[PDB]
């Protein structure tokens, strides 16, 4: 029985589907679920006030504001301000339950569905710790994580000390290590594994350490990319057996612990943290408080043999023979299995949502490519001709969102598209017909248009189900360029920088220099481009090699003309910049020689050095006074979202008083308690 | 603004917004 002792069951046991649904609803301890509940739930208050939005919910859903939204679904809608924030205290008192274990299914109820209803109401809000929770509490709505460490059990005996069946901590430990190593699987990508998709992290202070023994590209290439591709794809095997748990816990740790300080994401590190001890033994927190002190154990509640529970079955020699299983052990087995294997199947689901596919696979959340892919968008431009007068026109990037995420997927492009359609006729726009050109390189890869500039995304085509069309595909075979442009890159002067560029056949990029962006020039590396000066109406045809002078405060336009997309470079100088500095530097040295022996420019001077001077301090000021900053920062907004949310729910059962009461109510939310 | 003239919408070789960590959708 040496597999019996590796895994915790034996090969007979999943030789029929009644052995593996008694197996799965073994009795098991619930100490470990219900410190797993207690710290989600905790983390889930912690983050409604926080990444949920419930601080800024006056600015994301006022009341009269024009806004495109991005819906899952166009049917969904968001309700009214006050109803909004009745929608987020409803998820905050199922969170608080969550976490106290009181009145546990209801409070997962009131948790999740507001939850999931805030998820699906907008899609740019997506991401990988988001989805977890929303995984997570779908998963501990069906647990018995209230038979411990609950006031449930404080209040109900019955609950107390009742065990829980083996299916619950599989399912966690499943979406544990199924989040582990999808990761890992997802970072088999050849830009995680060449060390292009986060090459800047090594740089950070926190990986001092290893270059005493490694140069900055094999700290970037080793540690940061295969290091974390390993650690990701060995955590869930680490974490599973009993003889490596100690190494894997240590190195899931330290991990996570480096995560949470260098990404802002949120209290996933904390919830990854927390969800780390489900792989441990069930009975690890009475071990935990057994091994206190003689002098703390009189206080806490004794610790007994736990009474049985109808929610699993006992087999045994001695005592009966058996019972036939229960409808519900045939449940938590098949939610088991099933829930397993669609959360195996829907990060590689993409081929049959094929309209969601852009450059990347999907919408961005549900698949655990987490920092594999990293985008630079370079310009985003924004045209609509009226259908009415024929008048072209262009809107500012971004007029009606409260979201940059529109620019990479073709399904919240048509979103955006459709509402700018819907919205610009209160600007006096008849029915518009409005274009894109974005331009995003992902990877340090060229920069490219994502979509087609010449089509017409109000009427065009978008389907759930069907490769659109219009999104241009990624060039592939220039990715070996990156070196070279690297190279470009590193090898400039510090005053000037390079935009790489690959075009389309048969596509023009339209360009107006600015004014001050003298000394701007462009080189040809492959394919063939002509250059159309607009102004002097002047074609020059460039070959692999040349570089062509462009005029400041003039159009130019970069026609692709070889029947294989070309790629070209961008040099320019910020001449006003150059000029500035130069007059800034030689008034302040012949300043200092004579004083020693206002302005704009004298002021931006002053402002930079004030600024380097607080800089300084700052770095001498002692931590804790930047602790107590961000305390009070935090405090602040957990404040604000107490207030607003009284506000909100006062009008909502009493009516709203009065202009003048909402408008001082209102200003004593912001105060800014202790600043 | 609502509205951006043919000269502001056209110049690509502007200084990007770098709103925070704008590359990775992971990020709040
Ligand atoms: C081989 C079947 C899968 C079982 C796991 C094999 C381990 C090898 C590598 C996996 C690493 C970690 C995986 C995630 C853990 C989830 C499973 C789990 O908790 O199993 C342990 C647990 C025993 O617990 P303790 O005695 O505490 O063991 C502690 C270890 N000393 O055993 C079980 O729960 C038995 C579960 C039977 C399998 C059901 C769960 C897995 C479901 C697979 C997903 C796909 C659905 C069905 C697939 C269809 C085709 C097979
Ligand atoms: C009626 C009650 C009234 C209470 C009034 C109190 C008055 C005192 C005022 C202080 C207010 C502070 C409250 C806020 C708490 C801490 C703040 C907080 O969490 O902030 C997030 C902060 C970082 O945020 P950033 O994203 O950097 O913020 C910058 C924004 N981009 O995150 C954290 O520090 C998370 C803190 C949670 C840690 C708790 C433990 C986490 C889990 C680890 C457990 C380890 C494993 C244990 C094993 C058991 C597992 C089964
Ligand atoms: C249903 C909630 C699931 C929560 C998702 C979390 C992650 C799960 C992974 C899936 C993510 C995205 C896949 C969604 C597929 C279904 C989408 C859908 O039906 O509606 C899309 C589309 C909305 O388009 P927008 O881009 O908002 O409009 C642009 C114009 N302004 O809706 C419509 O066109 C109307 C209805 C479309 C057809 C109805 C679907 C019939 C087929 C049923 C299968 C689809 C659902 C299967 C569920 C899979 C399990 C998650
Ligand atoms: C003398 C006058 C000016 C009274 C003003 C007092 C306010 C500063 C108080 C009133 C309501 C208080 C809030 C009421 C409830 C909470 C919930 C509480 O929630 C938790 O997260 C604690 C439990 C946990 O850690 O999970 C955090 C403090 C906070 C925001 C309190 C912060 C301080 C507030 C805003
Ligand atoms: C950017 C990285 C991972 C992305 C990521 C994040 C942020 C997560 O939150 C994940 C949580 C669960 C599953 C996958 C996640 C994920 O994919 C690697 C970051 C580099 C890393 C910090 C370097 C450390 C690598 C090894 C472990 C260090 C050596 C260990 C010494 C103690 C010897
Ligand atoms: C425009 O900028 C380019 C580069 O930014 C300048 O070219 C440099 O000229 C110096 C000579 O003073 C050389 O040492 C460098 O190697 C050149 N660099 C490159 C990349 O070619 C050019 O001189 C600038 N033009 C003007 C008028 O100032
Ligand atoms: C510069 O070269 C282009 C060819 O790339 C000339 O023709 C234009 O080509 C684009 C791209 O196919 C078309 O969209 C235009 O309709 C073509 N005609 C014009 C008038 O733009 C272009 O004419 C040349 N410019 C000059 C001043 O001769
Ligand atoms: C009142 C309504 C809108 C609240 C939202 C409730 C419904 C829509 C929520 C409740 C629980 C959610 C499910 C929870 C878990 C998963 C598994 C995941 O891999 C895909 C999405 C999926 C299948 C969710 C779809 C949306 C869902 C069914
Ligand atoms: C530098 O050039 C950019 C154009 O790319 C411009 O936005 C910026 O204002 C210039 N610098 C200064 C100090 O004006």
């Amino acid at each position: 029985s040496r597999i019996g002792k590796l895994l915790g069951f034996e090969w007979t046991d999943l030789s029929s589907w009644r052995r593996l649904v008694t197996l799965l609803n073994r009795p098991t301890d619930p100490a470990s679920l219900a410190v797993f509940r207690f710290l989600f739930g905790f983390l889930m208050v912690l983050d409604i006030p926080q990444e949920r939005g419930l601080s800024s919910l006056d600015r994301k859903y006022l009341d009269g504001l024009d806004v495109c939204r991005f819906p899952l679904l166009d049917a969904l809608r968001p309700l009214p301000l006050d109803w909004m924030y009745l929608v987020y205290t409803i998820m905050f008192l199922g969170a608080l339950g969550m976490m106290l274990g009181l009145c546990y299914r209801i409070s997962c109820v009131l948790f999740l569905l507001p939850y999931w209803y805030v998820f699906l109401l907008d899609k740019t809000s997506w991401n990988n710790h988001s989805y977890l929770y929303g995984l997570l509490a779908f998963q501990l709505t069906f647990m018995d994580a209230n038979h411990y460490w609950s006031v449930d059990g404080l209040l109900n005996a019955h609950r107390r000390n009742a065990h829980v069946p083996l299916w619950n901590y599989a399912v966690l430990r499943g979406q544990i290590f199924i989040v582990y190593f999808i990761a890992g699987v997802k970072k088999l990508d050849a830009d995680w594994v060449e060390g292009y998709s986060m090459e800047y992290l090594s740089r950070h202070w926190l990986f001092s350490p290893f270059k005493l023994l490694l140069s900055e590209e094999l700290t970037s290439l080793l540690v940061v990319h295969w290091g974390g591709l390993l650690l990701d794809l060995s955590a869930g095997f680490l974490l599973f057996f009993d003889v490596s748990r100690s190494i894997g816990l240590f190195f899931v740790s330290y991990f996570h612990c480096m995560n949470s300080q260098l990404f802002s994401i949120g209290m996933f590190s904390y919830v990854m943290l927390a969800s780390s001890p489900l792989f441990c033994s069930p009975e690890w927190p009475r071990k935990l408080v057994s091994y206190c002190p003689r002098r703390l154990q009189q206080l806490l509640p004794l610790k007994a043999a736990p009474q049985p529970s109808v929610s699993c079955v006992y087999k045994r020699s001695r005592g009966k023979s058996g019972q036939k299983p229960g409808l519900r052990h045939q449940l938590g087995a098949a939610f088991t299995l099933l829930y397993l294997l669609e959360q195996l199947f829907l990060p590689y689901s993409h081929f049959l949502t094929q309209g969601y596919n852009n450059w990347t696979n999907g919408l961005y959340g549900y698949s655990w490519d987490m920092m594999v892919h990293s985008r630079s968008h370079q310009h985003v431009k924004i045209t609509y001709r009226d259908g009415r007068t024929g008048e072209l026109g262009y809107l500012n990037p971004g007029v009606f969102t409260q979201s940059r995420r529109w620019k990479d997927h073709a399904d919240m492009l048509k979103q955006y598209a459709t509402c700018l359609s819907r919205l610009l006729p209160k600007y006096n726009v008849t029915e518009p017909q409005i274009y894109f050109d974005i331009w995003v390189s992902i990877n340090d890869r060229f920069q490219q248009r994502i979509f087609d500039p010449r089509v017409d995304i109000v009427q065009a085509a978008w389907s759930p189900f069907q490769r659109t069309s219009w999104v241009q595909p990624l060039l592939m075979d220039l990715s070996p360029w990156r070196a070279k442009l690297q190279e470009i890159k590193s090898s400039l002067d510090n005053h000037t920088e390079v935009v790489f560029i690959a075009d389309f056949p048969g596509l023009h990029l339209e360009n107006f220099v600015s004014e001050d962006l003298g000394n701007t020039s462009i080189q040809l590396l492959q394919g063939e481009v002509t250059v159309e000066l607009v102004a002097e109406q002047k074609n020059q045809t460039l070959r692999e090699g040349e570089k062509m002078q462009l005029p400041a405060g003039e159009y130019h336009k970069v026609y692709t003309t070889s029947p294989s997309p070309s790629c070209y470079m961008y040099v320019y100088v910020n001449t006003t910049e150059l000029a500035l500095e130069q007059d800034l530097a030689y008034l302040q040295e012949l300043k200092e020689k004579v004083e020693n022996g206002p302005t704009p420019l004298v002021q931006t001077f002053l402002r930079r050095q004030q600024r380097l001077q607080e800089i300084e301090r700052r770095r001498n000021t002692p931590f804790h006074e930047r602790f107590f900053r961000f305390l009070l920062r935090k405090l602040y907004v957990f404040r604000r979202s107490f207030l607003m949310t009284c506000i909100s729910l006062r009008n909502l059962i009493l009516g709203r008083p009065s202009l003048e009461q909402l408008a001082q109510e209102v200003t004593y939310a912001n105060l800014r308690p202790f600043e | 603004t609502v509205f951006l003239d043919h000269e502001n919408a056209n110049k690509i070789l502007n200084r990007p917004k770098r709103y925070n960590s704008g590359k990775l959708e992971e990020f709040v």
